[PDB]
């Protein structure tokens, strides 16, 4: 009933005084610099007919984020997550565990990983927030990494963490369905 | 619990009031792209071509792609 109750929450004003706050703070969410990056990819798109398509495809990625400056924020949005006060500390250093692995992602590849994951293994959030590993993403980063592998001891402490990463909710679960 | 609270709110406030229909820019955008040589909505569109026409196998998600064509999908007693 939780997320409903959220949900209930969700179409208040969508048709208290509570209401209220809520359609003035939309409105600022809403909205110079949205004009002029918008115009300089039109000024360099007109004036230069443009090879290196690489720039291209660059330019219009700033486009669309400039004019969905909205959707922009769609993205990022599930991605976002609010931590206690308390708890930060054990967050900066699980991104840095992270952050590693992530680095290690591009590759002693097998050595520098189980000390990683196993400090991940031992953080004290990964059970109080589950939500926040999966807004991270980062079971998919360690399934890449036995994607990567798997054309040896290091797979296992990866399986090691896959399943772990299973137990503490069901929608936490729920992403590893799919790559079944 | 309250950061929870916050936490679930915001998925909620997201999945709510973020699903704005405000986006009618897209007329405005492509009449904007359609302005003096080549055009840069014909050099948008040549991106995409020539990307395509690479013997990929397996096409991309390519999110660049998804935005435009979008676009272009909503640019139409």
């Amino acid at each position: 009933d939780f997320h409903e109750d959220l949900m209930t929450h969700c179409g208040i004003e969508l048709d208290l005084t509570i209401r209220g706050r809520l359609l003035s703070l939309v409105e600022k969410v809403t909205y110079t610099l949205q004009q002029l990056i918008s115009e300089t990819m039109v000024r360099w798109a007109q004036e230069s007919v443009i090879e290196d398509p690489e720039l291209v495809r660059a330019m219009f990625v700033l486009l669309h984020r400039q004019y969905d400056g909205i959707g922009g924020l769609v993205r990022a949005l599930p991605k976002t997550y609010t931590i206690n006060g308390v708890s930060v500390e054990d967050t900066i250093n699980l991104l840095a565990s992270l952050g590693q692995i992530r680095s290690l992602l591009s590759v002693e590849e097998e050595k520098l990983m189980i000390r990683g994951l196993g400090d991940i293994m031992n953080n004290k959030v990964f059970y109080q927030h589950p939500n926040l590993m999966r807004a991270l993403g980062m079971h998919e980063t360690v399934m890449e990494v036995m994607v990567n592998v798997l054309g040896p001891k290091m797979v296992a402490n990866c399986c090691r963490f896959l399943c772990y990463f299973c137990r503490i909710s069901r929608q936490n679960q729920k992403a590893m369905f799919d790559h079944l | 619990p309250r950061h929870r609270a916050v936490n679930l709110f915001l998925q909620g406030y997201e999945k709510s009031w973020i699903e704005t229909e405000e986006h009618y820019f897209e007329d405005k955008l492509i009449e904007d792209l359609a302005k003096p040589r080549v055009d840069p909505l014909h050099q948008l569109i040549l991106l995409f071509s020539r990307t395509a026409l690479t013997e990929k196998c397996k096409l991309e998600e390519d999110f660049l792609y998804m935005a435009y064509a979008d676009i272009m999908a909503k640019s139409c007693s």
